[PDB]
């Protein structure tokens, strides 16, 4: 109400919300635009996910550092402006190459392929970097200062941000469809790009204000390769390190949300509305996670929540494996059951480890460690992204699921070890 | 201004209970973890445990898990430590400290410290003192002295000459013996006031109001 | 458990000197080591956290360095507000452990004690016990040893030695031992001697009295 709406705790609740939705939308849009040009194959457009992984996976630590180095206002403005400009340029070039010229021959083994690939992949790198940086340079840092010394509300805000993310992630494609309907390829691109400009412009003033509000944020304290090395050594030392690893390990499992399990599940295609119902069940589990986390966090020690969520995950995965076991329709239904209960457990778990990383890290080293946490998540996600190929055969797409379950077990056991090495071995 | 004020100066017969308090001011006990630390007389710091005031979770050092109970009250904004089945070993200064995460890099703010004394005695002091000078050839500085011994349980302030003393006044730290205490203090100056018009020792044990004077006569 | 160790209990320094205090873990802590300073009768205050960061508001002459297992606090151009105790805490894992501490001390030249023996007092002599005090005063290095030779028999039992703290005017020290014998014990013997084996001179400073006197 009124004040509450102009309470910074919410203002940000939008600023980040505008960034999430818009960014996801742009990403999906470009993805479709590409696959529309060259038939989605092993090499065509498949390169895109891979290069976006690699980019951040290598560059994160140094972003996060530079963040830590500079101011708060200035760095946030640079992160936003850059992203906006990048998206704008990308859309412009896309339209230009969409209209004027669509297939010409150059010299020195150069074709609209090599040329557009280089230009758009540079644009993609820029945009992705912008989004992923505008996060550790704003999200985790702002949640730590805006929240204040007080926890309670900080954790509530973290859960709220996790929810919004799940919503946007499940609302971006839907909007992209309606955008195909009227917007199409020739104009649709131009529209979402101009929008992003508007979104970016608004976010700029929003954050200027939020900073005007809680004044704490004015307070602070081979060169790139050296910086990356320093960030990695800093991340290995921290006592939280163990749990951090656990987090990334979970980003390894393939079965979950939309991926190869969904691709093999789409093959069966129960019915057109059946897929929508499955998507709704997923989103529900994702949200019903954050509530569970908040409750447990209140009722039992934070470290303790993690272990419990872990048992939960593992249990639903018992379901999944015994399903594929088919021992003494069915198995398919069970697969989604498992992915779902997994979703709830997993999302709690993430919320905890996020809070850990959020408080047990010195002020100055805030960026670098979150940066590295990204990179590790991407590195562990790369294996799952590299697991799409080399065994894309959905025939024995059961042993790969067993391997994912094994990795999950490893991560959970690592988190259990961290917990024991933290509180008394008695729970 | 963040402070932690502690209850002070308890004296406890052994085998009893005691509860030591730590009241925070300027922050919320609930946003932090509260740690208890023990510093024995001439010994290193030792960690007792922490309590998470939100849910009341306590973690202890395995050597304190029997006889330490950390509790907290957020409404009063105060943390407590209960020591049970006390012994002679328990005498130490207890500190209350404030840490932010499970792995906060430091204890930024600390409690003033609470001396806890576990003993079963209570008496007055016995001030016996004398200068010695015999068979000497040339006087050094007549080096008079005092010996307060068997004090039941207090901190004496034996000062000589009643502020007429000099920098030549060395007060030897007290030490326990048969559960009583013992001290000493020496003076050596102005080799002319030895034998002649001289000064005296005045020692005053507050816990027994033993404010006694004793002028040290020659050998 | 990780057992932090500080080899030196004492470090003898001078004003304007660079003093380096060392701390050594028992396992790989990483950079999980903070440095506290406490003065006599006070609470420990922060200096340096995560082994290199300098807490906000401590002078710029306190430096911290190290990683892995061997760490160092470093005072450059020591002042007179630095004579204190320093200890390293590890927060790598629970239970927390502290370093046992390292006490600084201004360093003087050298000196020998003015031993002074004092025979039992009359009022104590009627009190079932006779305590003989020796007052070694204005010494050099802290450590010293006394000699409880009654009839040239070193009595190791029933002694009590109490040393002062470095005086703020001469950086010296002092000590006082007292053999506590019985009223039947001071009687059955004849000799009473105290000797100070300080490093100042190989010829011990022995003072003694006679029960005949």
């Amino acid at each position: 109400l009124a004040n509450y709406l102009t309470s910074a705790k919410f203002l940000l609740y939008l600023g980040h919300s505008l960034s999430t939705w818009g960014d996801r939308m742009w990403h999906f849009a470009v993805s479709v635009f590409l696959v529309e040009l060259y038939g989605n194959s092993l090499l065509l457009t498949a390169v895109y996910g891979l290069v976006v992984a690699g980019s951040v996976l290598v560059l994160g630590a140094i972003i996060g550092d530079w963040v830590d180095k500079n101011a708060r206002l200035k760095v946030a403005q640079t992160s936003l402006v850059i992203q906006n400009v990048s998206v704008i340029l990308c859309g412009i070039i896309l339209m230009m190459v969409f209209l004027h010229k669509d297939e010409l021959l150059t010299m020195y083994h150069g074709w609209v392929l090599t040329s557009c690939y280089i230009l758009i992949i540079t644009i993609a790198n820029i945009a992705n970097l912008a989004s992923t940086a505008t996060a550790i340079t704003i999200q985790r840092d702002w949640i730590v200062v805006v929240a204040g010394e007080d926890r309670s509300k900080l954790a509530n805000m973290n859960a709220t941000v996790r929810r919004i993310d799940q919503l946007t992630n499940i609302l971006a494609p839907m909007a992209v469809g309606q955008i195909m309907t009227y917007g199409s390829p020739v104009i649709g691109c131009g529209f979402i790009s101009g929008w992003n400009l508007v979104s970016m412009c608004v976010e700029y003033f929003l954050l200027w204000k939020v900073y005007q509000k809680t004044p704490a944020l004015a307070v602070k304290a081979a060169e790139p390769f050296r910086t990356f090395r320093d960030g990695w050594v800093s991340y290995y030392n921290q006592p939280i390190f163990l749990a951090g690893m656990g987090l990334a390990f979970l980003y390894m499992t393939v079965l979950g949300f939309d991926c190869i399990t969904t691709g093999y599940a789409y093959t069966q295609g129960l019915s057109g509305s059946v897929l929508s119902i499955l998507m709704g069940a997923s989103a529900i589990t994702g949200i019903m996670g954050t509530v569970a986390f908040t409750w447990l966090r209140r009722k039992c020690g934070l470290v303790r929540t993690g272990l419990i969520s872990g048992w939960a995950q593992i249990s639903c995965l018992i379901l999944c494996v015994i399903s594929v076991f088919m021992p003494g329709i069915i198995s398919v239904s069970l697969l989604f059951a498992g992915v779902i209960a997994a979703r709830i457990g997993l999302w709690s778990f993430d919320l905890t480890v996020t809070q850990l990383l959020q408080e047990n890290v010195i002020e100055s080293e805030r960026g670098i460690i979150n940066g590295v946490q990204n990179s590790m998540n991407y590195l562990l996600d790369l294996l799952h992204f590299i697991m799409v190929i080399l065994a894309p055969n959905p025939e024995a797409f059961g042993l790969l699921v067993l391997i994912s379950v094994s990795f999950v077990v490893m991560g959970h056991i690592m988190y259990f070890r961290f917990a024991q090495k933290t509180l008394g071995n008695q729970l | 201004e963040v402070q932690l004020q502690q209850s002070g100066a308890e004296l406890v017969r052994p085998g009893a209970l005691v509860k030591l308090s730590c009241k925070a001011s300027g922050f919320n006990i609930k946003d932090y973890y509260m740690h208890w630390v023990k510093e024995r007389p001439e010994q290193g710091l030792e960690w007792i445990g922490w309590i998470d005031p939100e849910n009341g979770n306590t973690i202890y050092d395995p050597k304190f898990q029997g006889k330490a109970s950390i509790t907290a009250d957020t409404s009063s904004n105060t943390a407590y430590l209960q020591l049970s089945s006390l012994t002679s070993e328990d005498t130490a200064v207890y500190y209350c400290a404030r840490k932010r995460g499970y792995y906060g890099p430091y204890f930024d703010y600390w409690g003033q410290g609470t001396t806890l004394t576990v003993s079963s005695k209570t008496t007055a002091p016995s001030v016996y003192p004398l200068a010695p000078v015999c068979g000497d050839t040339t006087g050094s500085s007549v080096t008079l002295g005092c010996l307060v011994k068997g004090y039941f349980p207090e901190p004496v302030t034996l000062t000589w000459n009643s502020g007429s003393l000099s920098s030549g006044v060395h007060t030897f730290p007290a030490v326990l013996q048969s559960g009583l205490y013992t001290l000493s203090s020496s003076v050596t100056v102005t080799s002319s006031t030895w034998p002649s018009q001289s000064i005296t020792c005045n020692v005053a044990h507050p816990a027994s109001s033993t404010k006694v004077d004793k002028k040290i006569e020659p050998a | 458990d990780i057992v932090m160790t500080q080899s030196q209990k004492f470090m003898s320094t001078s004003v304007g000197d660079r003093v380096s205090i060392t701390c050594k873990a028992s396992q790989n802590v990483g950079t999980a080591v903070a440095w506290y300073q406490k003065k006599p009768g006070q609470s420990p205050k922060l200096l340096i956290y995560s082994a290199s960061n300098r807490y906000s508001g401590v002078p710029d002459r306190f430096t911290g360095s190290g990683s892995g297992t061997d760490f160092t606090l470093t005072i450059s151009n020591m002042q007179s507000e630095d004579l204190a105790d320093y200890f390293c805490q590890q927060y790598g894992s629970y239970p927390l452990t502290f370093g046992s501490g390292t006490k600084l001390e201004i360093k003087e030249a050298e000196a020998a004690p003015t031993v002074s023996i004092f025979p039992p007092s009359s009022e104590q002599l009627t009190s079932g016990g006779a305590s003989v005090v020796c007052f070694l005063n204005n010494f050099y290095p802290k450590d010293i040893n006394v000699k409880w030779k009654i009839d040239g028999s070193e009595r190791q039992n029933g002694v009590l030695n109490s040393w002062t703290d470095q005086d703020s005017k001469d950086s010296t020290y002092s000590m006082s031992s007292t053999l506590t014998l019985t009223k039947d014990e001071y009687e059955r013997h004849n000799s009473y001697t105290c000797e100070a084996t300080h490093k100042t001179s190989t010829s011990p400073i022995v003072k003694s009295f006679n029960r005949n006197e």
